[PDB]
C-alpha cells in the first residue's frame, strides 16, 4: 500500500533489461542485498554500494531512490 | 505449494523491501506510539460488561 513488493520487481526486471548485455551489476546488486540480509553491512552500506554499483546509468538509480525512506 | 523464480532474487528483494521499511516499527526499534509492543497478541480480556456474547461481558449485567 505504501512500498508494495511487486513494484519492486518490475523494477528487477528493469534492471535485467537495460543490463542486459552486462549481468555483473545485477549479481553484484542481489549478492549485496543477501550480505545485509544475512550479517555483514548495514543500510547505509547497501545505498552507498548499490549507488556506486550503478556508477553510469542515474536512471535506475533515480528509482531506486524511491524506495527507500524520503526526507 | 507457490513456486516464484530463483530463491536468491527472492532473497535479495525481500531485504529490499524489508529495509526501506526497516527503520521504524517493521524491523527496527523506534516510537512505541504505533506498534512495537504489540505485534500479533491473542486479544483476550476477563469478562467486563457489554461488549460482545463471544467470551467477554461480566456475568449476566
Amino acid at each position: 500500500q505504501r512500498l508494495k513488493v511487486e513494484d519492486a520487481l518490475s523494477y528487477l526486471d528493469q534492471v535485467k533489461l537495460q543490463f542486459g548485455s552486462q549481468p555483473q551489476v545485477y549479481n553484484d546488486f542481489l549478492d549485496i542485498m543477501k550480505e545485509f540480509k544475512s550479517q555483514s553491512i548495514d543500510t547505509p552500506g547497501v545505498i552507498s554500494r548499490v549507488s556506486q554499483l550503478f556508477k553510469g546509468h542515474p536512471d535506475l538509480i533515480m528509482g531506486f531512490n524511491t524506495f527507500l525512506p524520503p526526507g | 505449494s507457490s513456486t516464484w523464480l530463483s530463491e536468491a532474487e527472492m532473497i535479495a528483494l525481500a531485504g529490499l523491501l524489508q529495509m526501506s521499511q526497516g527503520e521504524q516499527t517493521p524491523n527496527c526499534v523506534a516510537s512505541s506510539l504505533p506498534s512495537t509492543s504489540c505485534p500479533d497478541p491473542v486479544s483476550v480480556s476477563e469478562d467486563p460488561g457489554p461488549s460482545g456474547d463471544q467470551s467477554c461481558s461480566g456475568t449476566d449485567t
